[PDB]
């Protein structure tokens, strides 16, 4: 909605609006400058669970850190409290189970704090008193902090009313037990919300590297110091241009895998791009288009193809 | 925006009943949950009965087993029906949207409807 | 540099009304509570009205039901509203204030306006 | 110095210069972000007009969303009021005209508020008492909220006392009557910013993937595999691999185009500079240096060269 | 935990922590958006000394734009004061110096104003009373403005109580004397914070528009009829498509080099490994890695390997 | 910065006239407007006459078509011709240079010059 | 997490000695600094010597010259050697650690231990 930047004046009242028009309008300005170098600034940056309690049908978040669409960071490292424990008995019918992380939306109309009060909507805001540290001096005193009223929901629940973001999916084993399923990615803000992502783009790096390794062995010599390259070579050269021109730019995004995946997309689909130019077996369709929301459908599929054509790129 | 006009107010003895309705008009396709609120004289607005776009029912305690909120799509209207009412039932009905649009809620209301119910 | 002016006072005829103002200047008030305070020609300094932390205002004997202390937000002004006025309420009215800097808090008093009925 | 951070402290008495250095503060902070990955973070995010005036010599904004210079955000569907009407009296004499989103200079020593006092120099603040709504509970409040002062001017007045952003063009119809410039492209914090670039790149990716696919049916096979190569294929194949790695990348550019026109110059670049390889016509000083103020001196050069690349 | 988002509310008492956290959290904030696209948002904007009164065993910063990893950015031109004078008394055994810029520690159990009384640790804040001017009216009035408590350090020296960034490196000149060694290089927000770099990066942009100019020559000397038949034609046009490629890209990046080297480093990197394909004088591994504590360890090494294989055609 | 220093002002008959100056010297690139101040006995400091560096001049009601500001950008002097003095119009006149710098606004003041009307 | 266990406190007379030892344990690993304050009856809390984990000493001028910090490394304990005392020297003194994690400083304190100084 409309962010009321404030007018400090030097006769005036103070106002709970002025700072949370203040604040919105950081959020806001901090938002734009995101989107400047990003389509989909909102996703998980951490979400990790507690198994202990998937034998007795129940979840437990240990690290929370997700920016959703708003521009509203939750951090439950630093800033937030962890949500209440997610019940599983509902979905006792079912083999799958998608995770969501909740949060209320904002009403610009007012009654954002959850005060216990009758609402025929979730309110996003929880008060909680805390002996918050004065940093110049030695003193504390007790604050009102802001807790983001946070719940874990499932994807088939009515969540219109919720700002939701998927952080797990629970599959049941061979004994019908629940666990979190390895495959399963979330909107992601930086690779390493992944770890089995980041296995995977482990491996491809690696095969990439033995790849290329063995196309450079495969060069003739024009002389000691030069290759040799002639109308034979026409996929030799540009395998090798292809993958040597990608993997260094690839390496620097997985040693430090804690940017957005955007960055990482833009660099797999243009060196499979690259490599779909000496394959009969594909169309050029063949390049999973970006949708954040399900990097399922975008990174797997990707991986799996830039696989299948590093195999058979030899000819 | 949404548009909201309530109709179906009126006067009632105890015991009885009434049908209120809400037309809903505009960016209907942003509508999260709809809901009657009453404001009785000299007390504060209190929630009466919500339903979500979905279909999902809540009531407050005090009109729970009597009153039945429900909705029709195709019409874009939400109704209210009043069973055993009682003088404390007497207050201005509000119907309320809780619209959501660009990952912000609004709340729209209408002008209100008189119930009156009479010992 | 905290001040307190006050402003609408002066000569007015009995049984009338008038309205003093308290503004604050040099700082930005967060947590306060402003009283009003009368200083006839003969008796000393006595409390006429003073807001209450979270209730209803406290109003002297002789003045409760015909004042009325009131804050407004949107002017950044606490206001005194003086309805009947008789020749015994007649005194140099002064705008107290209880101002809250974090933990500690100042009493500061305005110069004061002359008030005749 | 031009920003003094403030310090929090115990018995302190809340001053405005405390929440006016935090905010600047915070504005700086934010575009220095900005400045990491990109050159030029300011530009217009949406510049859209009312033309039904123009044949009264009026202009209107209807939505305005521009980032200047010194890091200052605008937003009229936000946060600020729109500038008043565009008065085209003055200009009536010209086939030409270049309107600016105009924001008053920030004077350091005071003086920003417009309070109806005389001035020498425009106000960049304007005071509006909205009754603003309290986010936790039910109540709302007057509240000054700061609106920028913002009016639309011409690039040929005296605007040193302003920060300005090419925001239209005008030019004259074969009645001579004034119109909004299908050219014009203002300096782009989005691609979506200009309709008229947007159809242009659009229009490029279809080349492109038209020019792909028919490229692509060309290569000749031996069985299931690529037959041994000629000397034809020594262009086919540089020309496939040009297309086939820039396609995937400037689709999913395009598909969300709301993002730096930097980050799609950098790969527009990358093409025309590839497609170069194989032109005699055309050096490889033909590739538009970017201008970020100036976009239709990068954008439409290059979107041509890139298009009779592609065709030749 | 680490920030505590205040709730603002009528009627309470407004409190240093309230304002403290809010601003906390909108540097965390602004941090987070810096991650979204670089892996080490931190690092020199600007690092300039005064020269003169070297000889004197004194160094004195000019000018300090340092983003700490914290996500605390320190502007002497704007923000913050200069730090005092370093003293190179106690480096006379030494040869060389490795300048860091120091800022303490933030303490989440508070104390972070030295105000004076005797601390075990340096206290990151400072206060300095200034007459500010109230900005929309023409009042000014005297307000304590936070000042980071910044200090010139030695690598060498025990710097686990301050946040620290490389600044400069001294070297001892034929005569003994102390100057600043042009080859250093500090982690990076933007190329132009090293002019050395600089000079080094347009020195590249040249010998590639150099190579491929020549390169151009070939391909017409040999005459092209538009019609390449040649076997050398084929590596020459190869090579060509390299440059051409990455040329426009190099050039806008570094007509405005104010950006972070992660940009420049992945478009170098790139075409490094283009230019690999033709060389059998080096390693696969050749592109050196990117480390952005240790820009002289990535930039120097990647731009002497791409010159070298710019000259070898 | 910018130095401003004032002269040409003194003692004149009702219905008279004078020609104050200003001498601007420093970084007059940065100058983006010039003014005239004056401050009545008693009374706040009104703004006289303004003219931009391109030449645009304004002038407050109470002086408009007695008071002429001009400048000589050659010499980077500032002009004030004042014609039908009043005693109305003694004060102490200060010279002012709207100055900017990296997108930023500045006022640099003269010391000023006293003018005084009478018979 | 950082422990922090102060013994060695009592009575002495003027001019007598007094060692404190403080007993750290926990995530010692962090350690940027160690510190002894003390808190005199109805007076703030004051610094009295510190320690770097390199071993570097500071000491507060008032009793600069009269007392010894000292740190055993292999028994992670924190020492001090109080000579020449007065009675301006009775107070309660606590043992500190000052630790460092991911770019954040943190203050650990101990109990305390009293520290009565007699004069004639």
């Amino acid at each position: 909605m409309k962010i009321y930047r404030p007018l400090w004046e030097d006769g005036a009242f103070l106002m709970p609006q002025q700072f949370q028009q203040q604040a919105a309008w950081d959020v806001h300005l901090a938002d734009s400058v995101a989107r400047m170098g990003l389509a989909h600034p909102w996703g998980v940056v951490a979400a990790e669970f507690d198994d202990s309690l998937l034998p007795l049908s129940r979840l437990n978040a240990t690290r929370l850190i997700v920016r959703f669409p708003d521009g509203t960071l939750i951090d439950t490292e630093r800033a937030d409290n962890l949500p209440p424990v997610c019940d599983l008995s509902t979905v006792s019918d079912r083999s799958l189970v998608d995770i969501v992380l909740a949060l209320p939306l904002l009403n610009a109309n007012g009654g954002n704090l959850d005060n216990g009060s009758e609402s025929e909507r979730p309110r996003r805001w929880k008060s909680e008193r805390v002996n918050v540290q004065e940093l110049a001096g030695h003193e504390q005193s007790e604050v009102a902090v802001l807790r983001h009223n946070l719940t874990l929901r499932m994807a088939h629940q009515e969540n219109a009313a919720w700002l939701t973001c998927p952080v797990t999916r629970l599959v049941r084993d061979a004994q019908g037990q629940w666990c979190r399923d390895p495959r399963f990615i979330p909107p992601l803000l930086t690779l390493s919300a992944s770890p089995s992502l980041m296995t995977e783009l482990l491996e491809l790096l690696h095969h990439l590297q033995a790849r290329r390794q063995r196309l450079m062995s495969m060069r003739r010599e024009n002389n000691a110091r030069l290759a040799d390259f002639a109308v034979a070579d026409v996929s030799l050269f540009w395998l090798l241009n292809a993958l040597n021109s990608a993997e260094p730019v690839l390496k620097e995004l997985l040693d430090m895998p804690y940017r957005h995946p955007e960055l990482l997309y833009r660099e797999l689909a243009r060196l499979a791009g690259s490599l779909l130019t000496f394959s009969l077996e594909h169309n050029v369709d063949a390049v999973p288009a970006y949708h954040h929301e399900t990097p399922e459908n975008v990174f797997p599929p990707l991986l799996s193809l830039l696989n299948r054509l590093l195999e058979a790129s030899l000819p | 925006q949404v548009q909201l006009v309530e109709s179906g107010g009126g006067l009632v003895q105890a015991g009885g009943t009434l049908k209120l309705s809400c037309a809903a008009s505009g960016s209907i396709s942003g509508i999260v949950v709809m809901a009657w609120y009453r404001q009785a004289p000299g007390k504060q607005r209190e929630l009466v009965a919500s339903i979500t776009s979905g279909g999902t029912t809540n009531y407050a305690d005090s009109v729970k087993g009597r009153f039945t909120i429900s909705k029709d799509n195709a019409e874009n209207t939400l109704y209210l029906r009043m069973n055993s009412l009682k003088p404390e039932d007497t207050a201005v009905y509000y119907c309320k949207a809780f619209f959501r649009r660009d990952y912000v809620g609004y709340d729209y209301w209408g002008q209100g409807t008189q119930v009156t119910v009479s010992s | 540099q905290v001040q307190l002016v006050e402003s609408g006072g002066g000569l007015v005829q009995p049984g009338g009304s008038l309205r003093l103002s308290c503004a604050a200047s040099g700082i930005m008030l967060g947590y306060f509570t402003m009283a009003w305070y009368r200083q006839a020609p003969g008796k000393q300094r006595e409390l006429v009205a003073t807001e209450i932390s979270g209730g209803s205002a406290n109003y002297a004997d002789a003045v409760k039901g015909r004042f009325t202390i009131s804050r407004d937000n949107a002017r950044s002004t606490v206001y005194l509203q003086m309805n009947s006025l008789k020749p015994e309420d007649t005194a140099v009215y002064y705008c107290d204030a209880r101002i809250w800097r974090g933990t500690v808090y100042d009493n500061i008093s305005g110069p004061g306006t002359q008030v005749t009925v």
